[PDB]
């Protein structure tokens, strides 16, 4: 029947499972408050080279 | 054909084209020596003022009422069926009584009209008092549309089919951010159009503008690489 | 040839070189490169695609290089704790060695975070360290087989040039005070 | 097609036909007189009975197409030149046998 | 080979990579290129021909064109 | 468009998504008619219901001509429908044109499983005898083959020659003065 | 590249790095990406002009690269927004010694555009660097 | 070309599983493995309709001469992500990972876990680092440490080791 | 005027056919829905293309 | 490679042995009609082969045109008091005036 | 085009202006026109047949030692193939031996050579 999952096993574990991912993304933030109030890395897509790849091959032909 | 036209209106550009604006007062001044009579209907300029509250919410009200009785005028009466007993008695009625017609659209009306005008006048207070000076617009529309319209499917059609309520409020939100809130098949701007202000001679105009030429050429990828054969 | 999207926005763009006025929405593709899109994607966009390819890796280095400091005073407490005795060994190591150490820590040296957080002029002062080191190398020409290539007149051409250096170098008198 | 200017010249009144023959007749006079001034721009003026010959024998739309034409044509002969197009075009079809390969780290912009 | 042998680029990459670009821009370039600049080059002429007389002209200084 | 001292540039084809439209029209009926072609081929008395998709369940050609018939109607990678939408998708962007972008890919995914599902019938116990008899021994038109061949070579290999195709179809459409 | 010679040096070549400043990176950046049709226009016109007349006995052997002349005239230009002369031999003294290393780079030397752009943009810098508030 | 030979793999691998799988149940995952993945092929398709519509180059490198702006941007960055990551199992999108896996051929398994997802963090990476975003990647880190947690959390569950290994 | 028109019509079909399309159990209903959600397809591209 | 005529000769003996093989008739039945395939898809691939160099040359032409009507399709697009403005007055002169030349 | 040596007149130009667009020597201007300022067409050519030919060798052999390897190791089992072998005369189970370890190491020699660069003239001291 519709609404079954809750019920079922125990309510508050289920619930928390829900909002697992609301908890994870909230403990990402806090923590990246402490990397903005410091200096340290923060979770950003860093683009330091200007789009030159890992160890690739830039050659140019007669 | 366009939405929300006087919200989205380059004041700017009308006022140096000299275009009439949307957002003139449009209000009524009688004189004092004008008639009682004349005194008393100028003040049907209250029904056109655009920042009465109450005037928006019960024309957000009328409006939801209207797509109420449309809706159920098109599809809701007509998919509910009614007990045979009840049809019979309503006809019975008909036949007993001048213009029941009248008094039975009133009745089967009434659920669909009270309806949309309560979703109308909560949906304008709601979008007006709150998301109405948020930053990012398009997440503001989606959000917002995204919570009514699973409230509205919870209580209204169903509570088993919020999920499905919220999933339309982001189709809808995202409908009305491109095409009421934007202006994409309603332009009323040539595309790189500007105005000149300053005192600039047309020489020094056509001088940055071949400036301007000039970097633009930088755009095409062959003069950028240097790969053109020499014509 | 490049393009543009299709803008929402219903701000109004003031450009004060070009004494006109324009509308988010209303720009075209190069109205919009113009004005939009023209902010600075890497730390140094002055430079050309050459020159930054040559910054990348020259600061790329760098911060190998102070890696490569913290990793070379690491070995060194390490030669210090073996061969001097637990006693006198925190006197010893209180001096330059200590200072050196508290230095080189995570801020100044990224030893294993993914990103060492650095403004465009700490990079540019990182690049101009690698490449002050580089020039004392090749002064002597130190960086034939590592750090470099070369062919066999290059080689010859170098030799002779280092020699002559150090000829004048050892022929100048000693520097006073 | 409101803006086309061939579709709109398509149109015609229900008892409408052009006389081809005259119109071109006296178009390939106007134009070789005003080919013999030899101007920038065509000052129909300096051709006055052509001119008219022109006007009463071709039609409003076959006229805009002719100065249209012709002010293409007075481009492309300020432009490029017939030898200089074959050498362009042959070195042209001779690089299409090749592949354009990226140019990596460059030197401009 | 023969199939591609109209354009340098890869067919598959003319059919998706090209959207709404003219064709006289996919190939030869260099003829687009010309065309649009039509007027500039009269301009250019005639600003080296002033220059070369006493006048200097800056409004059409930065028109220097070499494609 | 762009005006630099009353000189306009444009570097956009507006002959392009007619273009594009004849395109889609002419692989969709290109892929039609593969799929018919293939029906026509086999007896048509057996085909009346989802379920009878078994009963294509034949020979390899004929088992694997519909199963990537239905593939590229569909709209998978490699194939020619593939091409149609994907050039579709690419002028809507170049339109800009998010929120039709969007609609045509949830039509688009609901199509796709719609064609994808047949395939879970396309499975049978045994092979199908769906070939009319003729002369006591079925009948195979090599006619019908040989066309439903050439139809599979374009289907499979249709972005390797598309750039030619869009070449015409643009050529065409460049007469309308729109 | 960006490094200063140190004026007293225990031995003969010393250098210590600087940082331009934000001011200039962002001046010449634009001005780059500005000025970039140009810079190609040099490579291109460099090359045209030694297949044409690069040959001793051709007519135009003693013209030698006068047509790049009037493109790095607009780079110059261009790159200097008008200002401080209408001609590469109008540059101030203060840049005249890297507008010499940038001709030498690339019409006597005929080195990589790579090269020579660095003492082109080595010139706009010392200008920059000069005035300052000027060009801004 | 990058694009469409990431789209490629799809046609060989639905194939195999089609027909070379024994189990009845093979039928099923190979039409949940082509929708499942297929959505994510259309994500980062519109994600490479919105490079190539903008930026008419093709070449990979003259992306570094066009920025994006900030909405270009964080749109093609949402797009690639979820799109590669249908490929690249991520929560919740696994369901077509665990249905294939467990009812797949034992040869095939092996190269769809050991090689075919990743193909996907392969285009992710050289598409992410080609363009410039400026957005904060908290959300796309909680939805891979998500996938992580789900997946260890019902590791205890399964009695298949197949289907342990797909958690794996 | 017909913007708007074929944006509501093409709306309203994908949402009606959503859940038709996978109700049908025969071969012709399947090639006539084929050539519905192509239609609707090309309307799409219309809009686009008229935009 | 090439030579179109070669490349569609190898097409029709493809096509051809296709055919035998979807057919399940062995591959040397029919012989005459592989020289007949080979010489009919040379043929054919051929005339295509200048047709689509045809066709490119007249839209390249035609695109000519069509900028002519890109330019005055764009003025009579603007909106009500867009033509005497400051961005469109000088153009819209120059296509009303100068280009009235019949 | 306006980028000509039509009407360019030495006498219009300064000295100085002239001697800085001056042509540089022939040589240099040779070299700057075939592209050979650092290395020579021909040096390019001759790498490349190199590579192709060390290419062709690698992979031949590669090929060849496989192929023996398997032809050889791959008749039955243990027992069977141990009384083949000894069945086999001398100069068979020599060459049974040998063949694919021999082209094995040409192969990876010709590899290793390619990145080993032992034939530099600085080799001195
Ligand atoms: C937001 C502000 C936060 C800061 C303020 C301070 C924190 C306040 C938090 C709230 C605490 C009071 C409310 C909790 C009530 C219980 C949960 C509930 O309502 O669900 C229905 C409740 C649970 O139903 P069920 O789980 O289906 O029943 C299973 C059977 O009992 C069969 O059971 P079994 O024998 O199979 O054994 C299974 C058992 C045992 O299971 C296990 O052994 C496995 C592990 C289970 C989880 C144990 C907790 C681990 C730590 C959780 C940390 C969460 C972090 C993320 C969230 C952060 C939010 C800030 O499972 C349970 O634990 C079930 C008992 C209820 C859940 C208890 C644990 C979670 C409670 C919430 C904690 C929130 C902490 C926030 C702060 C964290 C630090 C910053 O049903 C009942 O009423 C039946 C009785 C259950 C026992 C009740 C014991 C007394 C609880 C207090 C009663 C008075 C409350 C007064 C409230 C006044 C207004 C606020
Ligand atoms: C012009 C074309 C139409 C001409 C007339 C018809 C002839 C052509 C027929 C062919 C056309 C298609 C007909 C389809 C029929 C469908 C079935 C049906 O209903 O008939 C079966 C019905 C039963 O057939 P039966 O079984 O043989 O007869 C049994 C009984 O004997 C029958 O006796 P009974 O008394 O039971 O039936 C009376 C019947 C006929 O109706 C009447 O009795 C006469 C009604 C006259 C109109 C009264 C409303 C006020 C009008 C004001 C006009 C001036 C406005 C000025 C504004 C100035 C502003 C500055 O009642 C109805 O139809 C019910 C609705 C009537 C009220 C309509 C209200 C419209 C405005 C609503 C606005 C929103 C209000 C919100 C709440 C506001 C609260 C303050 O047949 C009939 O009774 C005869 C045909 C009547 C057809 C009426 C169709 C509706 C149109 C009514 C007028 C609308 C005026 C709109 C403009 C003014 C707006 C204010
Ligand atoms: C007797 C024929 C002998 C042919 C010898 C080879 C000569 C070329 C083929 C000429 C055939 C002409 C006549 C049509 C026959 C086929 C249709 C038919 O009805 O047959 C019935 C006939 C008899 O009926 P049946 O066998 O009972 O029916 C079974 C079904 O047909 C089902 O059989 P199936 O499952 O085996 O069918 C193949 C299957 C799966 O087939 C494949 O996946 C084909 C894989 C080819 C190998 C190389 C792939 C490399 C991909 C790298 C990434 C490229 C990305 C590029 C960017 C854009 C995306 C491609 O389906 C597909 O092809 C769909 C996926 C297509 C993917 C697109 C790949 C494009 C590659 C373009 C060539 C690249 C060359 C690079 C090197 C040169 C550079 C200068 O079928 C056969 O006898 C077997 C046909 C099997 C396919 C033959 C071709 C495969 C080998 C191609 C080698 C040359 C490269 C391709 C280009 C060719 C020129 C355009
Ligand atoms: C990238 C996406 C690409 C999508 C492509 C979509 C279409 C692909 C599949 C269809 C392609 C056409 C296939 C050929 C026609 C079908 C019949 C046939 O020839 O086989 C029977 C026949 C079989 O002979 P058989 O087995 O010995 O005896 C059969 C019976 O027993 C006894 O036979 P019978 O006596 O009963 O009949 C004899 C007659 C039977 O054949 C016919 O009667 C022809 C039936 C088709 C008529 C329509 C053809 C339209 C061609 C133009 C392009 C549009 C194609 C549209 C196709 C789909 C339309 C729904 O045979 C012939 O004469 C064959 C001539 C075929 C070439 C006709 C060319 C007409 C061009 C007209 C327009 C020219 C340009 C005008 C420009 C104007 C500018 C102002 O074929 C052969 O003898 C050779 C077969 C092996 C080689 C086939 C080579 C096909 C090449 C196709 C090139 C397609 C265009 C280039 C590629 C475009 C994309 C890059
Ligand atoms: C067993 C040990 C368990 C340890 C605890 C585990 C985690 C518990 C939950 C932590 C919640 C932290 C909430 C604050 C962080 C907000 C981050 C943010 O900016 O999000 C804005 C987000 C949007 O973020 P955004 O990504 O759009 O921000 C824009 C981007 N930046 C920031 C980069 C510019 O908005 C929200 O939707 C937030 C909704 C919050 C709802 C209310 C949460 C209340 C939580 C109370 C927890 C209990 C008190 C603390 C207990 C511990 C005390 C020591
Ligand atoms: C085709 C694209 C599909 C897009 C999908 C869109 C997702 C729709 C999700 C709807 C969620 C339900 C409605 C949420 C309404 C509230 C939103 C809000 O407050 O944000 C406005 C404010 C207004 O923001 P703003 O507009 O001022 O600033 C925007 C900032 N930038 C530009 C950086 C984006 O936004 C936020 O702070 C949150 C933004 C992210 C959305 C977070 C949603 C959290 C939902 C859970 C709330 C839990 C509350 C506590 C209870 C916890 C459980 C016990
Ligand atoms: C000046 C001009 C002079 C011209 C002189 C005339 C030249 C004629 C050349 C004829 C060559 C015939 C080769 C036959 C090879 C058969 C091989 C074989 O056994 O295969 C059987 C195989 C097997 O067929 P099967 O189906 O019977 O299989 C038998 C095997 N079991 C039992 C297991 C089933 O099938 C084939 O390959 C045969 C069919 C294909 C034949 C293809 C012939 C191509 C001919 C191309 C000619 C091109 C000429 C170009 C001229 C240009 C001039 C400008
Ligand atoms: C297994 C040996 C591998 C040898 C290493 C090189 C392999 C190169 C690829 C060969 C592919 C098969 C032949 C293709 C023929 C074809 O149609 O080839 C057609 C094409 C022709 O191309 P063009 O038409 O453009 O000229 O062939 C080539 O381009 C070059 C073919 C390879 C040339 C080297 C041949 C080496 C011979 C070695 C003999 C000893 C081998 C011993 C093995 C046990």
């Amino acid at each position: 029947y519709d609404g079954q999952w809750w019920s079922m096993g125990s309510l508050a574990c289920n619930v928390l499972f829900f909002c697992t991912p609301l908890f994870l993304y909230l403990i990402l933030q806090v923590e990246e408050l402490n990397s903005e109030k410091r200096g340290g890395t923060s979770n950003k897509f860093y683009h330091n080279n200007a789009g030159f790849f890992h160890f690739q091959i830039y050659d140019n032909k007669q | 054909m366009e939405l929300n036209s006087s919200a989205k209106e380059d004041s700017h550009y009308v006022g140096v084209l000299g275009y009439p604006s949307q957002h003139d007062p449009h209000t009524l001044h009688p004189k004092k020596h004008d008639s009682t009579f004349t005194k008393v209907y100028a003040c049907r300029d209250m029904l056109w003022d655009h920042h009465w509250e109450v005037r928006n919410t019960l024309y957000a009200g009328f409006k939801g009422a209207l797509l109420g009785v449309a809706y159920a005028s098109g599809f809701g009466l007509i998919s509910k069926t009614v007990p045979s007993i009840v049809l019979k008695k309503m006809f019975r009625f008909v036949r007993n009584n001048n213009f029941g017609h009248i008094r039975i659209m009133q009745d089967l009306l009434t659920p669909y009209a009270l309806t949309g005008f309560g979703l109308g006048s909560v949906y304008y207070l709601y979008q007006h008092n709150v998301w109405e000076n948020r930053s990012n617009k398009w997440l503001a529309e989606v959000l917002s549309n995204a919570l009514f319209f699973q409230v509205a499917t919870a209580v209204c059609v169903n509570p088993g089919f919020h999920i499905y309520g919220m999933v339309g409020g982001i189709l809808f939100g995202t409908l009305k951010y491109a095409f009421y809130n934007s202006s994409f098949f309603q332009e009323k701007e040539s595309i790189g159009s500007y105005t000149t202000f300053g005192d600039l001679s047309e020489e020094e105009r056509k001088k940055q503008e071949y400036k301007d030429y000039i970097q633009f050429l930088g755009n095409y990828h062959k003069v950028r690489n240097g790969q053109l054969v020499d014509l | 040839a490049f393009g543009g999207f299709r803008q929402t926005d219903n701000s109004l763009i003031i450009d004060d070189r070009r004494k006109i006025i324009l509308n988010t929405r209303s720009l075209n593709d190069f109205q919009q490169k113009i004005y939009l899109r023209n902010f600075f994607t890497n730390y140094r966009p002055d430079l050309s695609s050459y020159d930054y390819f040559a910054f990348k890796e020259k600061l790329r280095i760098g911060e190998l290089f102070l890696n490569e400091y913290r990793k070379r005073i690491n070995n060194e407490v390490r030669r210090a704790a073996i061969l001097t005795p637990t006693s006198s060994l925190r006197e010893k190591m209180n001096h330059k060695i200590a200072d050196q150490i508290l230095d080189l820590s995570s801020p100044h040296v990224r030893g294993a975070h993914f990103q060492a957080v650095r403004s465009w002029t700490d990079a540019s002062k990182i690049v101009n360290y690698v490449e002050e080191k580089q020039t004392k190398i090749n002064k002597y020409g130190l960086q034939f087989p590592l750090l470099g290539n070369m062919t066999e007149e290059q080689c010859a051409s170098k030799e002779d040039e280092v020699y002559q250096r150090l000829l004048k170098e050892m022929q100048k008198p000693p520097k006073k005070a | 097609m409101e803006f086309s200017n061939a579709l709109l010249s398509q149109t015609k009144l229900p008892g409408q036909q052009y006389d081809y023959k005259r119109c071109f007749q006296a178009s390939n006079t106007h134009f070789e007189c005003l080919d013999s001034i030899r101007d920038a721009y065509d000052n129909h003026h300096k051709c006055p009975q052509t001119y008219q010959a022109w006007q009463s024998s071709c039609d409003v739309g076959i006229r805009r197409y002719q100065m249209d034409n012709r002010e293409q044509q007075k481009k492309d002969q300020l432009l490029y030149s017939k030898e200089q197009l074959k050498n362009y075009n042959a070195a042209k079809n001779k690089e299409a046998y090749g592949i354009t390969a990226p140019k990596n780290l460059s030197f401009a912009f | 080979g023969v199939w591609s042998n109209i354009h340098p680029t890869d067919k598959v990459t003319l059919s998706f990579a090209n959207i709404g670009r003219p064709f006289r821009l996919i190939y030869r370039p260099e003829i687009f290129l010309r065309d649009q600049q039509a007027k500039f080059i009269q301009l250019e002429k005639e600003h080296i021909e002033k220059s070369k007389k006493g006048e200097f002209v800056e409004t059409t200084s930065p028109l220097v064109l070499w494609n | 468009m762009s005006i630099f001292s009353n000189i306009w540039i444009n570097n956009d084809l507006n002959s392009y998504g007619l273009s594009i439209l004849l395109l889609n029209i002419i692989n969709y009926l290109i892929v039609f008619m593969l799929i018919l072609s293939v029906i026509l081929l086999t007896n048509l008395s057996k085909f009346k219901s989802l379920n009878q998709f078994k009963e294509f369940n034949s020979y390899n050609f004929i088992l694997y001509s519909l199963i990537f018939s239905l593939l590229s109607m569909a709209g998978i990678p490699p194939l020619l429908g593939f091409t149609g939408k994907f050039l579709a998708i690419l002028y809507s962007s170049f339109k800009s044109q998010y929120l039709l972008i969007l609609f045509m890919t949830i039509l688009n995914i609901f199509g796709m499983y719609f064609y994808i599902q047949n395939l879970r019938f396309v499975v049978k116990k045994n092979k199908s005898s769906i070939l009319n008899y003729k002369n006591y021994y079925v009948n195979i038109n090599y006619s019908i083959t040989l066309n439903i061949i050439l139809l599979n070579f374009f289907n499979f290999f249709g972005i390797l020659f598309l750039s030619d195709l869009i070449i015409i179809l643009n050529y065409i459409s460049s007469y309308i003065y729109i | 590249m960006f490094l200063n010679p140190v004026k007293d040096s225990e031995f003969d070549d010393e250098v210590k790095g600087f940082v331009p400043s934000e001011g200039e990176v962002r001046f010449v950046a634009n001005k780059n990406k500005e000025c970039g049709y140009y810079l190609q226009g040099i490579e291109q016109c460099r090359r045209k002009m030694v297949q044409l007349a690069g040959d001793s006995s051709s007519q135009f052997h003693s013209l030698g690269f006068l047509p790049c002349k009037r493109l790095v005239d607009a780079h110059y230009r261009c790159m200097t927004d008008d200002k401080f002369g209408s001609t590469i031999e109008e540059v101030p003294e203060i840049g005249l010694d890297s507008a010499q290393k940038f001709f030498d780079c690339t019409f006597q030397q005929l080195k990589p555009m790579q090269s020579c752009r660095r003492f082109f943009d080595q010139v706009v810098r010392d200008v920059y660097r000069a005035n300052g508030s000027q060009l801004i | 070309l990058f694009f469409m030979c990431y789209e490629l793999l799809l046609i060989p691998s639905f194939l195999i599983v089609y027909f070379v799988s024994p189990s009845r149940r093979a039928i099923q995952a190979s039409l949940y493995f082509v929708i499942w993945t297929q959505l994510g092929s259309l994500l980062v398709l519109i994600a490479i309709s919105y490079i190539i519509s903008i930026t008419n180059t093709y070449e990979f490198n003259d992306l570094k001469y066009f920025n994006f702006t900030n909405s270009e941007s964080t749109i093609i960055i949402f797009l690639i992500f979820l799109g590669f990551g249908f490929k690249a199992p991520i929560w919740p999108f696994h369901y077509w990972l665990t249905k294939t896996h467990v009812e797949a051929p034992s040869g095939f398994s092996i190269y769809l876990s050991g090689f075919l997802v990743k193909t996907a963090l392969y285009g992710f990476y050289k598409f992410n680092t080609s363009i410039f975003i400026d957005i904060d990647s908290s959300i796309f880190i909680a939805i891979c440490i998500m996938g992580v947690v789900d997946s260890s959390l019902k590791m205890w569950g399964q009695t298949d080791l197949k289907k342990l290994v797909a958690y794996g | 005027f017909f913007w708007i028109i074929l944006l509501i019509i093409s709306i309203i079909g994908i949402f009606y056919i959503i859940s038709i399309i996978f109700d049908i159990n025969l071969f012709k209903a399947f090639l006539a829905y084929s050539t519905i959600i192509n239609s609707i397809s090309f309307i799409l591209l219309i809009i686009a293309i008229i935009f | 490679m090439s030579s179109m005529l070669i490349w569609g000769a190898c097409f029709g003996l493809f096509t051809r042995a296709a055919a035998c093989k979807a057919s399940m008739i062995p591959l040397t039945t029919s012989p005459w009609k592989y020289p007949k395939y080979m010489i009919v898809s040379a043929v054919t691939f051929y005339y295509f082969d200048w047709y689509r160099r045809m066709a490119l040359e007249q839209l390249c032409y035609n695109e000519e045109k069509l900028e002519r009507y890109q330019i005055r399709a764009k003025l009579q697009s603007l909106k009500i008091g867009e033509e005497l403005s400051d961005a469109y007055r000088e153009s819209f002169f120059e296509h009303a005036v100068q280009k009235n030349n019949i | 085009m306006n980028i000509s040596y039509t009407g360019l007149k030495l006498e219009d130009y300064s000295d100085e202006v002239i001697r800085k667009y001056k042509f540089p020597n022939s040589n240099e201007l040779e070299r700057f026109l075939n592209r050979e300022q650092t290395l020579t067409v021909q040096q390019h050519k001759s790498a490349i047949k190199l590579a192709q030919q060390d290419f062709f060798a690698v992979a031949g052999l590669l090929s060849v030692g496989s192929l023996s390897y398997i032809f050889y190791n791959s008749v039955g089992g243990k027992v069977i193939r141990d009384r083949i072998r000894a069945s086999r005369t001398k100069a068979q189970k020599v060459i049974v031996l040998a063949l694919a370890f021999v082209a094995n190491a040409a192969a990876l020699i010709i590899a290793r050579n390619a990145i080993t660069a032992h034939n530099f003239g600085w080799q001195a001291a």
